[PDB]
């Protein structure tokens, strides 16, 4: 009964996982499966609230830490190269994470189906090698039919999915960044308010965001 | 795209399906085997 | 065959995946497209040319070309209408790259959840698998799903993905002619020197 | 590489192949049918 | 044979690879497509040795092929040679232009007969399936099913896709001949001596695909 | 069984030979069994080792030659010389073990299904009892299986673990470089770690923070 | 009616193969690739050590390769060096685009082949399936379908693409072969020193597949 769950589980998942930690380590892979767990359970926030607190914070002279690390290293850090380098960095880094996470997940879903082609082929192997024992085809059949839609299901409808969540999230992150970094200059050669919007409004329809439009 | 053996592949599995096809062509059908299958059938996909 | 939860199974998982991938307003942008690079002809270059001829003549049916008359007639210097005019050009290049990406997408999403449904049905079949009689019609049905799929992955889905590339093509090609056109009414030059230089480059 | 369907027709054909011997396991054969058969095929292959 | 055809098999081969053509090409191209095939299967390309020959022949002078008809008859009009190199370069263009769409074209339909092959074999499954009483009796059936793959496999590999190689060859062909024949107007244009535009003429006669022959 | 996978193996290295001689196979396999039985030391040691160095002015092959090279008396630019020549051939040789395993990867899945149809062939001319049918077929079946385990199983995780040891070794030698260049040049020690730790978070190390 | 089994199959995939790639090649072309692979699979090609101890024995004298002749002629004849380097290099573009292209043809042989078969077991299994009523119908139409899909892969993966293979990895072998020949030659004509040259021509030693130390 569970046998048979189990072993096309183990068959795909097993195959899976035994793959990509010979391509990847076990720390980086947790390290992927916290960013996508933060890329599906938080919204990015949006640009133009990030333009609101913005030319708010602009006009006097919380809740993201990028901007909160810009001002704090802009109390201490008087000059622009410094913050320049640490915000290019901070962005160069998550950009980094987000590419390889999707890297992960990317692999996951190319072995899996594979994992369900040999799983058939198991499955073929056994119920032509037994063909005899009623109780012993049905095992078979089942694991067969269930690694190739595990494969299929895994696939296409969770880790090809969670990698495509995840460049659309490492697209959306990136945009924040620069905008945020953008503002941050903005404060540091002290602009007006009217010209940086003007200069940021280019943003709100830029790539996937034109097709609306 | 997809891996070039894959066209042989299909050869091979289709080559097996016509030689099973065949081998129904003059198979005959058994009702107590038929019900032993079903209900191990059953039990497997947790039914 | 018709069936209503197979092509139900089929549309909805693609959309479903689709919809993780692309956003469903970009969804709308790209269907829109479609419609209209099947629905709207788009002009041939020479009617555009025989349009460029009679304006530089005198000193309008595109868009385009409405827009770069009404930039060139307040004066605006060759880079500022160069730089519009070629953002322009990847902004639709862009949206048509946008637009073949999701239908390219739909192409692949299609017969994957083909397999998935089929796979479901023949599993769910198996469960509850009594009657042998019946055993061939219902796995029929089953591969309902898997022909919807087929179709949809090629006859409507990659089919309109490659119209969407022809279409851009052609746009980018009529948009150059269009800036060359500009440029050579904003020059001021005579119809003959310019409808060959515009000629040159077919 | 090999077109999409390549994949799609590959994956039938293998379903096609788990449902066929699936039948047969609980089919019988014919005996002189089958022996004139493999002394068809015998004959076929040399 | 009558076990190797079926007439609503190659209906929808046939029909479909051409519904799909025809929402990536209009009916004229397709059209032309034809008429190139056509016109590349029944008349044959001339060797070029032979073009040299009659061209150093009506140097010192100074017909079957037209463009070369085309080039004399704007010689005698006494046109200027940046307007006649015009006109024939433009003429290359547009034969090099119709011969890549012809090969598109039958690339196209050699691309999407086979996946129409497995389309009309799963609607032949499914009629088989759905009429399966008993597997006593599945042969034709299945064998009709068999029978699209078939004709998608047969035109796309031998029909479709021999009939694009074969018009990228006579493109290739084409090529060389109507270069030949540009360097040999402009020649008899300038009036110079038959032996001399020989020594640079037969440098690149085994240009590209040639270069593995010798 | 024993038959099936003597067969893949046995045509996948036919065929393999007309791409790698049998020197080259054997490189293959022992830069293969060194990668997997050994362990690659971690860039933090080789930190602690530069640093150490550097405020003082080892196991480690790549860092002995290089230590030994540069007190031995040479021009920066010679040293440089001979640690990219180094370095270089360790990638080339990890690029083309890869390779080695990728192709086995590549044509052991043929080679499983032509040992199944020569299987077929034995089976259907002589064929002699109905219900012996099937398990021949295994057997013949069997073959592709092996085909499918060694070609995602053994050959390609090999050819992605030696990618990934390629990619470690890079990054350390690259951080021996750098290291010895600040040891010759006497630089500051801070900006060097600085430098170190800047590496240390770039590539497929970045999930890890 | 076995053998006329097997000459069916072998003429369905053989000259299936053939005449497809007729229509792409032309049929000198397919004959000098025929001449190609034998050449290839009948001579060994030079070792280099054999060539950098003939480079360094003209190197320090101020004969077999046929290229080693080209570039003494040139030297002799009193060739500027961007004359004798330009030819040559256009010779060795000669060899590298005819080696390419005899793998092209066999490539495209064993793209074929596996197609062909494909339509031998269509046809096959088209003629069983039809003719359930008879042996000596569905004997040879199995043998027929099932030797020309074997026949397809074997000819595919043990003939055609390994002979790709090794058409490709002797045009990599000459063209080291001539790359060091031209190093050689263009040390000559300048004259350096024997024992520079020589390490610098085994400085290529370490090139490609022979990584075997
Ligand atoms: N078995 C064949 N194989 C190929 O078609 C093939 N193989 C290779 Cl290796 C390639 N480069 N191109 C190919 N078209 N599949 C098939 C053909 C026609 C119909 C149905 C199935
Ligand atoms: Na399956
Ligand atoms: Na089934």
């Amino acid at each position: 009964g569970m046998f048979v769950d189990v072993t096309s589980i183990l068959i795909v998942v097993g195959g899976s996982i035994f793959v990509v930690l010979m391509k990847f380590t076990m720390g980086q892979f947790f390290g992927a499966t916290k960013i996508a767990g933060k890329a599906f359970m938080f919204k990015a926030d949006e640009p133009e609230d990030l333009i609101a607190k913005i030319v708010e914070m602009a006009d006097a002279a919380i809740n993201n830490t990028f901007m909160q690390k810009g001002i704090d290293l802009l109390v201490d850090g008087h000059d622009a190269d410094v913050v320049r380098a640490a915000l290019k960095k901070d962005i160069a880094l998550t950009d980094e994470r987000h590419t390889q996470g999707t890297g992960v997940f990317r692999a996951f879903g190319d072995v899996a189906p594979a994992m369900g082609m040999i799983g058939t082929l198991v499955g073929l192997v056994a119920m032509l090698s037994n063909m005899d024992d009623p109780k012993a085809i049905g095992p078979a059949m089942a694991v067969a039919l269930l690694t190739t839609l595990y494969g299929a299901i895994l696939s296409n409808m969770v880790f090809f999915p969670i990698a495509d969540k995840l460049s659309l999230r490492r697209d959306q992150e990136t945009l924040n960044r620069r905008l945020i970094m953008d503002g941050v200059l903005a404060i540091q050669d002290g602009q007006n308010p009217r010209v940086i919007d003007s200069y940021l409004k280019n943003y709100l329809n830029e790539g996937k965001r034109a097709l609306e439009i | 795209g997809l891996p070039l053996w894959m066209g042989t592949f299909a050869d091979l599995m289709s080559l097996l399906m016509c030689f099973f096809v065949l081998l129904l062509s003059f198979s005959e059908m058994d009702v107590l085997k038929f019900k032993q299958i079903a209900g191990s059938m059953k039990f497997a996909f947790g039914v």
